[PDB]
């Protein structure tokens, strides 16, 4: 009678939960902060060139 | 249990992948902010040299 | 149970599957995020 782990399972599936969510947060930290710094500043040093 | 132990086999790397795009986004930022303070010195450095 | 013991074979074996395209399909990204690294650690 084997037994699959239930436990293993959940904590796994939480623990990918987690992965997807850490990448969801550095995707969209890049996408708010990084990027949003990075476009200023280049559009701001070509409008004074 | 060799389904079990190949899924986490599996799981590990994509850990793994994840792992290595936060460091190389790291590594991007902190030359993105390094190079900025060797810009400005030199601004500072060659204002100094007029003094003479 | 033996519904949920051929999902947990077939899921297993389908997860070892899609982790392999993602590290052999095409460069692979385990290969252009070696090539992006190695560019800043230059």
């Amino acid at each position: 009678g084997v037994r699959l782990d239930l436990q293993y399972l959940h904590g796994k599936a939480k623990f990918e939960s987690e992965v997807l969510t850490r990448l969801r947060n550095m995707r969209h930290k890049i996408k708010r902060e990084d990027l949003v710094s990075i476009e200023k500043i280049i559009a701001d040093r070509e409008r004074e060139w | 249990p060799d389904c079990a132990s190949n899924m986490d086999n599996a799981l590990m790397r994509m850990e793994s992948l994840e792992a290595e795009m936060e460091e190389v986004t790291e590594q991007i930022l902190t030359w993105r902010e390094q190079q900025k303070t060797a810009f400005q010195m030199n601004s500072d450095a060659n204002s100094s040299c007029i003094t003479a | 149970e033996l519904e949920s013991i051929a999902q947990f074979t077939e899921t297993s074996e389908n997860i070892v599957d899609v982790v392999r395209e993602r590290h052999q399909s095409k460069s692979t990204l385990c290969e252009k995020m070696k090539e992006l690294r190695q560019s800043y650690e230059a």
